């Protein structure tokens, strides 16, 4: 039922104000260590030899590296990836040029998406950046995806009730509460606002009094709106892991200024970034996927906030690789 | 000065401390030694509003706020400017609070009533205590304390509740907004009752306790009577803070994720996950 | 201590007395009975109960609307029954999550919703008759009705009058457990956060007030019982004791007090104000205030704080941001 | 252009938050607190000499009279004119205007401070239906004690200081609310019947303990004119006279407890 204290607070706004985040330690402590498992760098290895794009014969996106450092990024990537599985994963035997093997090409177009992040979405990744393991932790499937419909578990390695299967009609409520903290909100956010750039987040009017010409009948906005932006921000806090504080002062949800702290500006970046991600990178994939990866409705699993955050406000609590793999970004 | 019946009440004796060094009235206000311990703690609290008042931004009684100190001063006292004030300012208000429920003691013993009354007043002097006191004690800064201001105090209020995503999913809210409905409505409906009783109109003849009973139980089958009704109020807004204090300490103490979550204790039984 | 305000040390039984009202009395129905524990906090006897037109009507527009909720929800849960019960607080009738306007929506879209709240709004009509006649009948005035007047004035605000206003049949409150609780955010949301509606303000005073009000006036009472206090009509005609305690307790307090009838009037007079408030705030909110905090703002209302962390611009309007 | 705006920077929400004030201070002042007024008014100051004209405040303060039509015949008027007649054993303790009286006498039996009645009138409570509200079981044969209760009827009443001081003989009830609201008692040694209100009463199953006075003061409890109905003013005197012990009964129980 309950949690026992100490509780971790911080602060976030004026005093007084109530503002900032509360966390229960022995969570945290959980969520750090299930995040240590970050493997670390591999060793620097000495630029030596002609690029791989003369040495190698299918090379199209790493082609400046040499040799030593081609061969480092592969040991890094099957360790993110498929240290399960291996080399062999992606690559025939004895064939290693053959992209006869669907992961291959996904990975050719994973690795671009990588570099994109690191490169075009600093204003979201910063010089933290993403690696592979950011998003799949050590698994070719991440434990983090959404489908065009909500699916439970939350984390696809666990094993799901009848219940919580998609096709069990009678579990659709708790499947989408649970991607909204549980919450009675009646609307899917990551459809709605994350798969694409159609819909507006923002809902509140920016005027005193009703200006004519969109507030009566059907001109205005229906109150649904209101209620989708809302599970859109229980959806978001829950991903990260933190409250509504964290980012507003909710006195006013829609001033900015000092009514906003920076995490909201970052957080913000992030829904760009994620739209880009999912429209331009992930959803095309369902072409390059067998039957099994795809949902109800023949789409790729794509990417929210959790697939990166895991119910971490900074992804692997601040964990960089960026200085040791700069083949996967920013690219000049 | 006197009602007419007042005098022969005005009586010496009655009071907890003092005798009769205290024991006297001006105007209609009985003293005592509570009423001027209470002076005296308003008149500082009152001075130290105004003068934290003057040191800050602007005189507008709706934007004015005296805040508690930063987090980062835990337990400890504050400098005037960021914080003291505030602390000042809130053991006055304690010590006020106190003397007048002590006060309200020493009246009830004068006239031999209930104590009852004062006895009610403990309870929004406990939830004060809960939200300034014990709830920044448990967390270990005042700073998470609520800060004195007309809007102020409600921004804090707002931000407060959506730490925990939804606040309406607390339980322990639940049932305190639940008696705070019902108390409103049984005090309508008490009211009501009375005066429909008193003053039936066109000069008609004023009805008695049986055509109370006979009202409340022709509509809804049961009447509670009389002297209950009082008892019943008494308890139902006595409630409003009794139970939603549990909903208050919880929240950081014993819980930290959102409210709405708290729920899978229920949801997530696996007879029927 | 005075034990008898805490309970009833010995309950008395006695033939049960009947108040003849100008109709009705023939559809009183039902044998009364008592309860020994019942008895030891209230009055004993449970029943009979009035059971006139206006109540059968109330009970039939009731049910029909019960049903089109519970169907509805049964329906989320195609129907299960063990996901049903297990999920019941989660499932809801929604009104129109589309913008139709005023335009009727269809049944899969806030239909049934608009069908449930017709019913609703007669089933509470026809209490309201009931609960008015019940008075009349007695020979009593119609104070009470007049403050469910109000009560049920405040549903219909929320409930269909702030929506035909506005002009949008998606602003009503859903039916269920936590969707009725979640309209209140979406509506404060949308309307610039209610803490800055000095309605909501004055509700909110006038509903603590109420249990301020009615904590001291039980608590007076209870302190007076052992003069009688609790017999309060033969108080209002024939001042005793009990009230002039009581009214002297508060003019030593606080300096000035009630009657043991004016008391009544102050408190009916909070609670009714309860609901009157809410009902302006919820008239002028949509058609004549589109933002509250942004309408305090303008009249210089708001209060402002420092930033702690740094002021953020919004990043939408930085040149070559994207959309 | 804007819903609700009006010339020069008003707009209808602000005009509605000033007529709401207005409503507000009106129905409280003008309206409630005259209503407050209808009991104890006009007040009474060191002598009122002006016989000739009244006090322009004290005319303004004021409702306009009502009258409540009894039930049982009569009307009553409120507010009136009722001054306190009764001579009051009570000396100022000081010049000062709101110094407390002392008793001069026995407050018990004067009737002063705690132990203080109303002036209410020496008229039986009635029933719906014309009958004595308030009679003892003797009388009311068709009311009996719920089954679960402690019968009272033959226990003993200890009084504060421990003695035994009479006997419980029966149980007066309310005939129109169902509830016992006194207990008569023969004191023993006084060949006398009192009344006690229940709400002095710890009903104990072998006795019946009351603190709030002692055995010899059981004495001079007021009595009733009749042996089997009450008036209204005598329950205030009978009520009275227990709750002036809280105060009075020894001579520790005015003063300070600290
Ligand atoms: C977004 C945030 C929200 C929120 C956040 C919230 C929080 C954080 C807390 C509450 C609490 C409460 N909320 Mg809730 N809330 C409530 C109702 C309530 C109250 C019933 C309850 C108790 C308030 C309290 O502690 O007073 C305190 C009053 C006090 C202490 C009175 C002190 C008086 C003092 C003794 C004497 C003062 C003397 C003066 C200075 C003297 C001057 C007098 C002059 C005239 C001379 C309703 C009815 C709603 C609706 C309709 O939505 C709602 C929504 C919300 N609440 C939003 C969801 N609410 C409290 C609670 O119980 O939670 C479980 C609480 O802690
Ligand atoms: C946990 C939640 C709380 C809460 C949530 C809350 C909400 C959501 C709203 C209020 C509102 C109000 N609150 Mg607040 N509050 C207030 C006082 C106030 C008033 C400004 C106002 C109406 C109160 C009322 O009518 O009650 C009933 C009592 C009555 C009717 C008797 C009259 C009391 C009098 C009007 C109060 C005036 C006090 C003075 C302004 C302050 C004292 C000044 C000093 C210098 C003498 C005090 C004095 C305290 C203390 C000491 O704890 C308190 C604590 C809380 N409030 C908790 C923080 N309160 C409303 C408002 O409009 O604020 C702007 C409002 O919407
Ligand atoms: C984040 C959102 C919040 C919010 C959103 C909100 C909204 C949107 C509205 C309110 C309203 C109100 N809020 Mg507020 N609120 C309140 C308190 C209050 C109430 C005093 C007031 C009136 C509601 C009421 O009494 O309904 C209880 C009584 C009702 C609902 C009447 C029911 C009567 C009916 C006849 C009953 C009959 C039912 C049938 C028997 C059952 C049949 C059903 C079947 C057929 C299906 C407090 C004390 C707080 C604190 C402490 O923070 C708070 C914070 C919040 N409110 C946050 C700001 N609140 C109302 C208001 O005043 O706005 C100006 C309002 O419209
Ligand atoms: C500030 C003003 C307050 C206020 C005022 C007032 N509120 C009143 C009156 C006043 C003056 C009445 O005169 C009337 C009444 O009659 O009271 C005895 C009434 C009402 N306010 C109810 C509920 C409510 N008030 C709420 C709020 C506020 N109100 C605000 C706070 C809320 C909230 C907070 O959500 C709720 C849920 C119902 C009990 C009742 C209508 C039943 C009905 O409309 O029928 C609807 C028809 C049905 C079939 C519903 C059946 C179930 C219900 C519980 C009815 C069952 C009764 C039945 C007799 C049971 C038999 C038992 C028997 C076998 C032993
Ligand atoms: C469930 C229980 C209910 C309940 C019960 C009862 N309520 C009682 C009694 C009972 C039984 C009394 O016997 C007593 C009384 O006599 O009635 C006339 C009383 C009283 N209830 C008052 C206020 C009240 N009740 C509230 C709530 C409930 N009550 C709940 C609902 C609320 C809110 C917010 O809801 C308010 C504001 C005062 C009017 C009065 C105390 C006067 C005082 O204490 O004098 C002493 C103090 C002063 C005169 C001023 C002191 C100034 C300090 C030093 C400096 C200010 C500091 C302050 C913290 C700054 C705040 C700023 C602000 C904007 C944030
Ligand atoms: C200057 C100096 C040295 C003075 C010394 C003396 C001294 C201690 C003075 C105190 C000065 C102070 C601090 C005064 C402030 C007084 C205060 C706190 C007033 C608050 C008034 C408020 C807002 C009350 C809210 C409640 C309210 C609306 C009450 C209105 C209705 C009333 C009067 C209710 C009280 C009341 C109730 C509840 C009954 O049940 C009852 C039953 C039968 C008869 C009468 C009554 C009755 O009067
Ligand atoms: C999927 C996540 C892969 C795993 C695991 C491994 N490799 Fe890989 N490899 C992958 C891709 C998509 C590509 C094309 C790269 C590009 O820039 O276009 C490659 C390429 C190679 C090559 C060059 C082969 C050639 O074209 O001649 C080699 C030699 C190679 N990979 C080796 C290698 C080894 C040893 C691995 C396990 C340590 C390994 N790869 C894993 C995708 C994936
Ligand atoms: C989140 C922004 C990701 C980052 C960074 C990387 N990947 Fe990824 N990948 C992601 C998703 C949401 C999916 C779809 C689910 C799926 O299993 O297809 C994928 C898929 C792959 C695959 C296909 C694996 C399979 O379907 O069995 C491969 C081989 C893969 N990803 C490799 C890969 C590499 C090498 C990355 C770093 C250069 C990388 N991914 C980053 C999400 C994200
Ligand atoms: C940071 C990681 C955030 C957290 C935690 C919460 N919100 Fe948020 N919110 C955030 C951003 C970046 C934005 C802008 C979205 C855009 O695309 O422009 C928002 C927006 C809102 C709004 C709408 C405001 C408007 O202008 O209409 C609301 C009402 C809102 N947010 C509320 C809200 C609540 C209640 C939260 C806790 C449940 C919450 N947000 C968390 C960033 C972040
Ligand atoms: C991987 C491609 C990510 C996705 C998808 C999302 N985020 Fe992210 N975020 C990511 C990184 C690598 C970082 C940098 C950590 C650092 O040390 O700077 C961040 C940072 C944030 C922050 C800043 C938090 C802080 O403490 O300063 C916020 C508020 C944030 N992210 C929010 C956010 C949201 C709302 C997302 C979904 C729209 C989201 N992120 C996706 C990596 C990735
Ligand atoms: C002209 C025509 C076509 C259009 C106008 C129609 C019209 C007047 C519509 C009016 C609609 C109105 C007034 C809607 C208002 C709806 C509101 C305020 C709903 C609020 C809350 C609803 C709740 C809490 C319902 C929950 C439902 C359930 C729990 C299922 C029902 C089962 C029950 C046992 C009910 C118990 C309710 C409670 C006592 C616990
Ligand atoms: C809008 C509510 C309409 C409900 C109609 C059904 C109620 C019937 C009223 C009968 C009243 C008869 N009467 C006056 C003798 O009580
Ligand atoms: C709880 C919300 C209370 C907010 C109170 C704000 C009221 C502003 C009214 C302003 C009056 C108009 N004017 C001219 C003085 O600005
Ligand atoms: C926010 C709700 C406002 C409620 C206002 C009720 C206050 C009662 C004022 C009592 C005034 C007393 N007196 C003697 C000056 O008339
Ligand atoms: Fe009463």
């Amino acid at each position: 039922c309950f949690e026992p204290p100490p509780a971790t607070t911080t602060q976030t706004g004026f005093r007084g104000l109530s503002m900032g985040e509360v966390l229960h330690p022995a969570t945290v402590k959980a969520k750090k260590e299930r995040d240590a498992q970050y493997p670390p760098a591999l060793a620097a290895v000495k630029a030596e030899g002609p690029p791989v794009s003369q040495v190698y014969k299918n090379v199209k996106v790493l082609g400046n590296l040499t040799e030593a450092e081609f061969l480092r990024t592969m040991t890094a990537i099957t360790e993110w990836v498929s240290p399960q599985e291996g080399c062999t994963y992606c690559h025939d035997e004895n064939n290693l040029a053959s992209e006869a093997k669907y992961p291959y090409v996904v990975a050719r177009r994973m690795l671009e998406m990588t570099r994109a992040i690191n490169t075009n979405w600093t204003q979201h990744v910063a010089q933290t950046g993403v690696t592979c393991y950011t998003c799949h932790r050590g698994t070719p499937l991440p434990p983090y995806v959404r489908y065009l419909e909500p699916t439970l578990p939350l984390n696809n390695r666990e094993t799901p009730t009848h219940v919580e299967r998609v096709e069990t009609r009678s579990g659709y409520v708790v499947r989408l509460a649970k991607y909204t903290a549980y919450s009675a909100l009646n609307y899917d956010p990551f459809t709605m606002f994350l798969a694409n750039d159609k819909r507006q987040v923002r809902v509140v009017p920016q005027t005193a009094l009703p200006l004519v010409g969109v507030s009566r009948g059907k001109e205005r906005r229906p109150l649904s709106d209101a209620y989708a932006t809302f599970a859109l921000m229980m959806s978001i806090s829950d991903s990260l892991g933190t409250n509504c504080t964290f980012c507003h002062n909710a006195q006013t949800f829609e001033s900015w200024g000092k009514k906003s702290t920076p995490q909201r500006a970052i957080a913000w970046w992030g829904i760009r970034m994620v739209r880009d991600l999912n429209m331009n990178y992930l959803a095309p994939l369902n072409a390059s996927l067998p039957a099994s990866r795809l949902g109800r409705q023949g789409e790729a699993p794509q990417a929210d906030c959790r697939t990166c955050h895991q119910g971490v406000t900074k992804p692997l609590f601040g964990a960089s690789r960026l200085k040791d793999y700069p083949e996967l970004g920013p690219i000049k | 000065a006197l009602l007419s019946f007042e005098r022969k009440y005005r009586v010496r004796g009655g009071t907890l401390i003092g005798g009769d060094l205290f024991d006297f009235w001006v105007g209609p206000y009985f003293v005592g030694f509570f009423g001027v311990s209470a002076i005296f703690f308003i008149f500082l609290g009152v001075s130290l509003i105004g003068y934290a008042a003057s040191q800050g931004p602007t005189w507008d009684p709706f934007a004015i706020s005296i805040n508690p100190p930063d987090l980062k001063y835990g337990l400890g006292a504050a400098p005037l400017l960021e914080g003291g004030f505030w602390q000042a300012i809130t053991v006055c208000a304690l010590g006020a609070f106190i003397s007048w429920m002590l006060r309200e003691v020493e009246i009830s013993r004068k006239l031999g009533i209930g104590w009852h009354v004062p006895l009610a007043f403990c309870v929004p002097i406990f939830m004060f205590c809960v939200l300034q006191v014990f709830r920044p004690l448990l967390l270990g800064s005042w700073g998470h304390a609520f800060p004195y201001g007309i809007l102020s105090h409600l921004d804090w209020v707002n931000n407060f509740g959506y730490q925990y995503l939804n606040w309406h999913y607390n339980p322990g809210h639940m049932s305190s907004v639940s008696f705070l409905f019902v108390n409103a409505m049984a005090l309508g409906l008490h009211g009501g009752l009375i005066l429909s009783v008193a003053n039936p109109g066109d000069g008609d003849k004023v009805k008695t306790a049986e055509h109370e009973n006979q009202y409340f139980r022709d509509v809804v089958g049961y009447s509670i009577g009389a002297l209950s009704i009082h008892r019943l109020g008494l308890f139902l807004a006595s409630n409003i803070f009794l139970t939603g204090a549990f909903g208050t300490i919880a929240s950081g103490p014993f819980w930290t994720r959102g409210w709405p979550e708290w729920w899978g204790w229920w949801l997530d039984i696996p007879f029927w996950s | 201590a005075d034990y008898q305000t805490i309970y009833t040390q010995i309950q008395a039984r006695g033939p049960h007395i009947t108040v003849s009202g100008e109709w009705g009395d023939n559809d009183r129905v039902g044998k009364p009975f008592y309860s020994y524990w019942l008895g030891k906090i209230g009055d004993a006897q449970i029943g009979p109960i009035y059971l006139g037109a206006s109540g059968i009507a109330a009970f039939a527009f009731g049910s029909t609307a019960i049903l089109i909720i519970l169907f509805n929800m049964a329906a989320e849960v195609h129907f299960d029954p063990l996901q049903f019960f297990r999920q019941f607080f989660w499932l809801g009738l929604y009104p129109p999550k589309a913008q139709y306007g005023m335009g009727i929506p269809p049944l899969h879209d806030g239909g049934w919703w608009l069908m449930a709240g017709l019913f609703m709004t007669l089933s509470l009509g026809s209490w309201w008759i009931r609960v008015y006649s019940r008075a009349r009948a007695l020979g009593l005035g119609t104070h009470i009705a007049w403050n469910f007047a109000a009560a049920i004035f405040f549903v219909l605000c929320i409930g269909c009058i702030h929506p035909t206003l506005v002009g949008s049949w998606s602003e009503g409150v859903p039916f269920g457990i936590w969707p009725h609780i979640d309209w209140l955010t979406a509506f404060s949301i949308r309307y610039g956060n209610f803490y800055y509606c000095p309605w909501h303000g004055f509700s909110i005073g006038f509903a603590y007030g109420c249990g301020l009000l009615f904590a001291a006036h039980g608590a007076t009472i209870l302190a007076v019982a052992r003069f009688g206090g609790d017999r309060e009509i033969e108080q209002i005609t024939d001042r005793g004791t009990a009230v002039e305690r009581a009214a002297l307790f508060w003019r030593w307090t606080i300096g000035f007090n009630a009657t043991i009838e004016s008391v009544h009037r102050w408190g009916w007079f909070f609670s009714l104000m309860v609901m009157v408030s809410a009902s302006v705030g919820i008239l002028l909110t949509g058609t004549f205030v589109d933002n509250w905090y942004l309408w305090c703002v303008k009249h210089g209302a708001a209060p402002d704080y420092p930033a702690y962390l740094p002021a953020t611009p919004d990043p939408a309007s930085l040149p070559g941001a994207p959309k | 252009m804007y819903h609700g705006a009006l010339a020069q920077h008003l707009d209808i929400a602000q005009l509605v938050w000033y007529a709401q004030w207005l409503v507000i201070w009106t129905v409280v002042l003008l309206y409630l607190r005259r209503e407050d007024r209808r009991e104890g008014y006009p007040l009474v100051e060191p002598l009122g000499l002006v016989k000739l004209a009244p006090e322009d405040g004290q005319v303004y303060e004021l409702p306009y009279p009502k009258t409540f039509v009894l039930p049982h015949g009569g009307t009553v008027t409120v507010p009136r004119r009722r001054p306190e007649t009764r001579e009051l054993k009570l000396a100022q303790t000081d010049g000062f205007e709101g110094a407390p009286l002392q008793p001069t006498g026995n407050p018990l039996v004067d009737a002063v401070g705690p132990a203080s009645y109303a002036e209410r009138a020496e008229v039986v409570d009635a029933t719906v239906d014309g009958k004595a509200k308030i009679v003892p079981l003797r009388v009311a044969t068709d009311f009996s004690i719920a089954e679960g209760d402690v019968d009272p009827r033959g226990l003993p009443v200890v009084a504060a200081d421990g003695v035994e001081a009479g006997t419980v003989t029966d149980l007066w009830v309310d005939r129109s609310e169902h509830y016992f609201r006194y207990l008569e008692l023969s004191v023993a040694g006084s060949a006398r019947t009192a009344l006690i209100p229940l709400g002095f009463c710890d009903v104990k199953k072998d006795k019946i303990v009351v603190t709030s006075i002692l055995s010899e003061q059981f004495a001079n409890v007021p009595r009733l004119q009749s042996r089997d109905q009450i008036t209204l003013r005598e329950e205030d005197k009978v009520s009275a006279y227990y709750a002036g012990g809280l105060l009075y009964a020894t001579p520790e129980r005015a003063e300070s407890l600290l």
